[PDB]
DNA sequence: CTGGAGAATCCCGGTGCCGAGGCCGCTCAATTGGTCGTAGACAGCTCTAGCACCGCTTAAACGCACGTACGCGCTGTCCCCCGCGTTTTAACCGCCAAGGGGATTACTCCCTAGTCTCCAGGCACGTGTCACATATATACATCCTGT
């Protein structure tokens, strides 16, 4: 499938002028997509582990509130 | 109408190299010194304590954060020390005292042949219709120490009174111990 | 009716103290919500941890206390331990 | 001897042995002087004092290596104060 | 007859705060005024980040706390944000700040 | 007890940082690492202590510092028991 | 009665699966734990340990040691990949750093 | 009038004089080989124990215990723990 | 520094949409009232450490003196990101009409787990010591740095 170039270059540069970024170099958008997917699947597996043992076939907004928790990334909304 | 009165000794040690030193010339080590009067915390309304010393040093404008303030050093003349000490209220104005460093013993002392130089001098702190933060820290102000603490100039005079207990033990308990022991072993 | 309880009549209550004409929106809400079952659940696991340490069974509100010193800086743990003592103080009046 | 030769040798060294580094008698007193703003006569354990040094000595071994990054950041050896601080910033300790 | 909430002089839930205390395997005994200590420091912490973003939002023009000023009276704070250092409120985004390097003249 | 900061040497500072692959120090460094270890020290002698006030002792004992080490994310094996 | 059999040795395992077990039953870890908990526990608890303890005396053996000491220790569990992760934020007294130089601050 | 405190001394010796016969173990060593053990009990139980809560559970299982293995231990890390652990609990319901 | 254009901001006042709060009505759960073991607290008392001192030894910290090496600074060179206009892909509807996959929830029931006994090995703390390796000693090997 290989969507991870979803995350575009200008997305990537909003999240650095939000970030307080302003200048980018050419190649931030290649190592920001290698560093956001490893950040996705840490959480993502997780949270697939929280809802297998649930016995659950979709994974809930609170396995990944858990999932986050568990990293250490706390994240205020979502029932936890 | 509330006024609150804060006794305190400033002075100077100084011990004697018995040479001059081939480094820099310096004669004689000093410590110069703030320390209260009473077994108190100074730190519960002092901010700092700032030692501005003569030009001949690196760096004349010494500072010193806790209790008991003093500063150690190395010199070979005498000069005035100015001493400014700050009050955690800002709005309360720093104490300034003029402290004549002394290194040098009189005749008399000279002869007697004491290892130390001393010069103190006791002062009152007054702080009169003082802010309700700063009157609360005066009056909130803590035990030091467990021990004791006491003051040393005249140290000639301190000297003798500590040394007219000491020598009278110690030449009893000596005298006794010998008469004890050669008496135990004749037998 | 029961379900999905909450602290939102009590984000509520405490909100019509401090600002007595200002609303909350519904995420906003949430999220204080949430924040709360943070700070409960840090609260009472180092207070269960501290139990643990003084080899108490018991979490009292020494323990409460004790935990409280240990996750608030300063100013916030020295106003917290006076909330948290007057409240016991006054609770043990009545 | 070469500006760098003897300390690259003490860098070899003192990271294949694992004595302290800072004396014992003139850090047990800062401990000391540390608690006592917390409570008079206060006592200490002989391994509480070694377990609070061997915390220390390998928070600042810790935060010596993560600045020693930042200095070859700006194409320097010499480890600079505001190394310590970006160090520390980037660590969340006085963000 | 009189919630032991209200005999604290409190706006939080003394009653249910202690059964989420001795239910969730914390110890084996809530004492009496476990519950009592923790609603008070609950309702405690409430207030203060309440009433900051509270204003916050107000200061915005607004007569109704958002998230955002949520964001902003935490992340202000200099002791909410070692609270909450490690947690991200959600639509908060973050706090308006410029390097002085990237800033021109 | 008065200036004990001062305590930590500047070749006590120079050994710590070799050890850290640092090869060359500057002059001003040497303080910043005794603000800093002034700073780490006094927050966990100040919760270390916390765990002797409510326990109602006068020493401080070695798991105290242990559990401090732990709130702080440093946990230190070696005195365990 | 029978001879008794204890809960390490009929799973087969070196831990106190008694003790592990206790530590849970008076740990209000939980409210009622069941039966194979303590296992797993104990099981995976001294998998680790023997995991580490094979790296730290293969270090000890590589410094000509027969003791380990715990720079036997800090040495291991820098130079596994995924022991130093999950003790990533754990220092081990008394066992040093490893010899990394940074390649920039070398002779040239 | 004893005061006699519990470690896990005696069990990481049997380990280790079995998975290295001719090695022995510093006392100094021991006590970290005891703080690791103490320290990973305590990461696996609680994670186990957030596991019971997290599914409105009173009570910690060797499933949850499992899960929490699978969440703690890095990817052969936990496959190896898991693995062990799986088959110590079939060496054991099967009454051997 | 003023000019003068040209874009951006920036509050004022306006206009509806819809979340935030208003109330109502029962379900859950916190209160009340009371008996029943007991948590821990407090009053001794055993007995380790902790603390505090003092001496002798010497590593070590430290100050100084002297180059060398490294650090802010300048400038020039060249390219690679910024700004902005055009071509292209993503991505919403309307058009098309509902099954079904799966959380949510209970009612039984049998199995697992607490509780609470009485035994019996096995884990701790001694004791009895044996011996890795720390400290010491020397030549071998780099491993420099000044010529």
């Amino acid at each position: 499938r290989d969507n991870i170039q979803g995350i575009t270059k200008p997305a990537i540069r909003r999240l650095a002028r939000r970030g307080g970024v302003k200048r980018i170099s050419g190649l931030i958008y290649e190592e920001t997509r290698g560093v956001l997917k490893v950040f996705l699947e840490n959480v993502i597996r997780d949270a697939v582990t929280y809802t297998e043992h649930a016995k659950r076939k979709t994974v809930t907004a609170m396995d990944v509130v858990y999932a986050l928790k568990r990293q250490g990334r706390t994240l205020y909304g979502f029932g936890g | 109408g509330v006024t609150i009165v804060k006794p305190i000794v400033y002075g100077n040690v100084a011990r004697y190299f018995g040479k001059k030193r081939e480094e820099d010339g310096h004669t004689h080590q000093w410590t110069v010194y703030v320390k209260p009067y009473r077994n108190e915390d100074m730190s519960a309304y002092v901010k700092k304590i700032q030692f501005k010393l003569h030009e001949s040093y690196g760096n004349p404008l010494r500072v010193v954060t806790k209790p008991p303030y003093e500063i150690t050093e190395t010199g070979w003349g005498e000069f005035e020390i100015i001493i400014k000490i700050f009050f955690i209220d800002p709005n309360e104005r720093p104490v300034t005292l003029y402290h004549l460093l002394k290194l040098f013993q009189s005749d008399t002392n000279a002869m007697l042949g004491k290892k130390t130089v001393v010069s103190e001098f006791y002062d009152e702190m007054i702080f009169q219709d003082p802010t309700a933060m700063m009157q609360q820290l005066l009056t909130t102000s803590r035990q030091l120490t467990l021990g004791a603490y006491k003051h040393e100039t005249e140290f000639a005079e301190l000297e003798v009174k500590t040394r007219e207990k000491l020598e009278a033990a110690k030449k009893k308990t000596s005298f006794e111990i010998a008469e004890l022991k050669e008496r135990l072993k004749a037998s | 009716r029961s379900r999905k309880e909450s602290y939102s009549v009590y984000v509520y209550k405490v909100l019509k103290q401090v600002h007595p004409d200002t609303g909350i929106s519904s995420k906003a809400m949430g999220i204080m919500n949430s924040f709360v079952n943070d700070i409960f659940e840090r609260i009472a696991g180092e207070a269960s941890r501290l139990a643990h340490y003084n080899k108490r069974s018991t979490i009292t509100s020494r323990e409460i206390q004790t935990a409280v010193r240990l996750l608030l800086p300063g100013e916030l743990a020295k106003h917290a331990v006076s909330e948290g003592t007057k409240a016991v103080t006054k609770y043990t009046s009545s | 001897y070469r500006p760098g030769t003897v300390a690259l040798r003490e860098i070899r060294r003192y990271q294949k042995s694992t004595e302290l580094l800072i004396r014992k008698l003139p850090f047990q007193r800062l401990v000391r002087e540390i608690a006592q703003d917390f409570k008079t006569d206060l006592r200490f354990q002989s391994s509480a004092v070694m377990a609070l040094q061997e915390a220390c000595e390998a928070y600042l071994v810790g935060l010596f290596e993560d600045t020693n990054l930042c200095a070859i950041h700006a194409k320097r050896v010499t480890i600079m104060p505001k190394d310590i601080q970006l160090a520390r910033r980037i660590r969340g300790e006085r963000a | 007859a009189k919630s032991r909430s209200s005999r604290a002089g409190l706006q939080f839930p003394v009653g249910r705060v202690h059964r989420l205390l001795r239910k969730g395997n914390y110890a084996e005994r809530v004492g009496a005024g476990a519950p009592v200590y923790l609603a008070a420091v609950l309702e405690y912490l409430t207030a203060e980040i309440l009433e900051l973003a509270g204003n916050a939002a107000r200061d915005n023009k607004k007569t109704r706390i958002i998230p955002r000023h949520l964001q902003l009276a935490i992340r202000n704070d200099e002791e909410l944000n070692k609270l909450l250092g490690r947690v991200t409120i959600a639509q908060g985004g973050v706090l308006p700040n410029i390097q002085a390097v990237l800033l021109p003249k």
